[PDB]
RNA sequence: UCCGCUGGUUCCUUCCGAAACAUGUCGCAGCAUGACCUGACUUGAGAUCGUCGGUGGAGUAGAGCACUGAUUGGCGAUUCCGGGGAUCCCUCGCUCGCUUGUCAAACUCCAAACCCCCCGUCAUCCUAGAAAGUCGGAGUCCGGACUGCUGGGGUAAGCUUGUAGUCCGUAAGGGAGACAACCCAGCCCGUGGUUAAGGUCCCCAAGUGUCGACUAAGUGUUAAUACUAAAGGGCGUCCCAAGCCCCAGACAGCUGGAAGGUUAGCUUAGAAGCAGCUACCCUUCAAAGAGUGCGUAACAGCUCACCAGUCGAGGUUUGGGGCCCCGAAAAUUGACGGGGCUCAAGUCGACCACCGAUACCACGGAGUACCGCAAGGUAAUCUCGUAGGAAGGCGUUG
RNA sequence: GCAGCUUGCUACCUCGAUGUCGGUUCUUUCCAUCCUGGCCGUGCAGCAGCGGCCAAGGGUGAGGUUGUUCGCCUAUUAAA
């Protein structure tokens, strides 16, 4: 049977481009948000914690609050509104 | 009424050329009947017949 | 098994050896025929294919022996360079119950194609050309797609 | 008695109108919860079925060998890990590099078209109430088909199991010979008009229509289609291009020539050009040969190849196309829908006129939705319908 | 490639019933020809063979074992 575990079917999700595997760069983990400010969600695989579920791999969320160094955001699956915590590693603002 | 007429057709899967000469009363007329020849001779559409040149002869 | 059964291309490719097991192996022994180190010969004509289908290897060796024998019974063995281009990466299996698990077991290899693209070639010089066409047209008599001869280089010189 | 299993369940109109799917189940002919349908109410301003531009997600098609596995020969060496036959006398496969020829669903240095989130813009809906929320009533969890995905499996199947769109189910009317789901069209009633699909020799309304060619087989006269035969061949016929010889003369014939030497090497006697080595058997003349065949123990002439005189205009080799022919045999008598059809009533490329729906236009009428105190106003953006929800009426006895 | 005459594959119709195998009787259809009619080739002297083409008008039987179809065997026969 197929399993139905939590990180199926991420064999090219959570990849590296070739040159890109090793340590990221650290200046994308100190990016700071405000309140309504839209954001990309795009999964680091190098870090290991934090990491949202993949399924919101290339969605668009907007800021609601911090927990620490998480922050909250507010993603549409379908037609619900889901959300979900992600340190800043794995996020990524949007160019106006 | 003597024409020449000159251009290249579709003939399976390959460009060809041809030098038909064709009566006609004028020219128009020329270019007609070298379609509906080409049409009843292989098969083809009026998009596969392109004429390069209807010159008078 | 008859040739028909498996010649249509309708579902994907099947060629991993990693995952697949106990793959029959082949009767074709060389693919180059021939003077191998020649290099000077001015005309070369090939067998192209006009369609879509999958060659057995059986197929691609009676092909091979009909046009060694020919060829060699009128040029001479020092006066062509003939050479197959596909080789049989595919895997042909034979469901061996009913339709209760159908999925088949491996009985064989086949090698794809595509059409207008070459299966064989031969080269010649001026004074055999005719019999180097004669070759060819007895080989895609075995074969299981229509066949037409192209002849690439110096054609002005044949034709 | 009980059943998740079979049969039956009685009047009219009006408004709206599905699911044959997911998870759990001693669950698979059942049921619960959710999606989908309907009625009412609360709140009070936005929403996105569509277009264009941008910030992002790609790892599929295609393509390729840069990783992982395979794969074809040539060349140069591994002075190994190796098999062939006391200096391992030396052969040398596996292997490593340069070049050639193939691959991949569980390969990728590459890489689309669809598609998804968000921002701006246009566009449509909306105070006659967007988005959201609360409560009442359900049906449904036997589906099927067509067009795409070379979808997966299977020899294949009107097979089985997926996915996107649209349909039948529950869809009239027009055309296909008849046709659940193919083409036009989504339908209140009556009258007039013009068209769509499709057709115009007769059956049958409207063309024995026009222009240019092809087919000689009754081939064909069959959009899709579960209903239509293949490889191979044709000096059958209609076209295009490319070479070669050519009126001081090309091809088919009329002619003879093919004489020098030889009776080639040959043992059987003999395979004397035609069992078996060779070579142009003539310095030389068109011709003259080691040469096919009637003949041929051997031959021999007759003469093959091969040229020469002769007529008197085109001849010849190949490649790519259209239609047709052979390949082509089944059981009641018979299926282009039928009659029949041959410069067509068939095929190919174009064109003109007309016929033909409930579609579209106009007029009159009914109902409905919403608003308005009423009178009445708006409706291209209202009128199909099974399970089913809701509203108003008719009838029988008291 | 053709046929659907062997066995498979599928589950489209029939479970408020479409009465199974073999033989017997009687009628008919197909040709992919066993004999009878006509032709062609031969490594066809004659006789008799071998191979192929047209042709479905007529014929294609009697018996022993076995439930058998199928198949084996016997003596005839133009062929069984
Ligand atoms: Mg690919
Ligand atoms: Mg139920
Ligand atoms: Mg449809
Ligand atoms: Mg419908
Ligand atoms: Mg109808
Ligand atoms: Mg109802």
């Amino acid at each position: 049977t197929n399993s139905h575990g939590e990180k199926r079917c991420t064999r090219y999700k959570l990849q590296k481009t070739v040159r890109e595997r090793g340590i990221s760069p650290v200046s994308r983990a100190i990016q700071e948000f405000e309140e309504g400010q839209m954001v990309h969600i795009d999964i680091d695989p190098s870090v290991q914690k934090g990491m949202p579920n993949p399924k919101f791999q290339g969605s668009t969320g907007k800021v609601i609050g911090q927990r620490g160094r998480s922050y909250v955001l507010e993603v549409r699956s379908g037609n619900a509104m889901k959300e979900v915590f992600s340190l800043p590693q794995h996020l990524k603002p949007q160019k106006y | 009424k003597s024409f020449i007429v000159k251009g290249k057709f579709k003939a399976g899967s390959t460009w060809e050329k041809f030098t038909k000469k064709i009566e006609s009363q004028n020219e128009k007329n020329a270019t007609d009947k070298t379609y509906s020849i080409f049409g009843s001779k292989h098969g083809v559409k009026r998009s596969q017949v392109q004429i390069e040149s209807v010159a008078e002869e | 098994k008859p040739g028909s059964m498996y010649r249509n291309v309708r579902q994907r490719s099947f060629t991993r050896r990693k995952y697949m097991g106990g793959v029959p192996g082949s009767q074709v022994i060389h693919y180059d025929m021939g003077d191998k180190a020649n290099t000077s010969f001015p005309v070369k004509i090939s067998l192209i294919v006009e369609e879509k289908c999958q060659i057995r290897h059986t197929a691609l060796e009676a092909a091979r022996i009909t046009a060694n024998r020919h060829l060699v019974a009128d040029t001479g063995k020092m006066g062509f360079y003939m050479k197959l281009r596909v080789y049989p990466h595919e895997v042909i299996r034979e469901n061996k119950s009913g339709m209760r698990r159908a999925f088949g077991k491996n009985v064989g290899t086949a090698a794809r194609v595509k059409p207008m693209q070459k299966i064989f070639t031969v080269a010649v010089e001026k004074q055999n050309f005719k019999a180097a066409k004669e070759a060819l047209w007895h080989a895609g008599q075995k074969l299981p797609t229509p066949c037409r001869i192209v002849v690439d280089e110096g054609a002005e010189l044949v034709q």
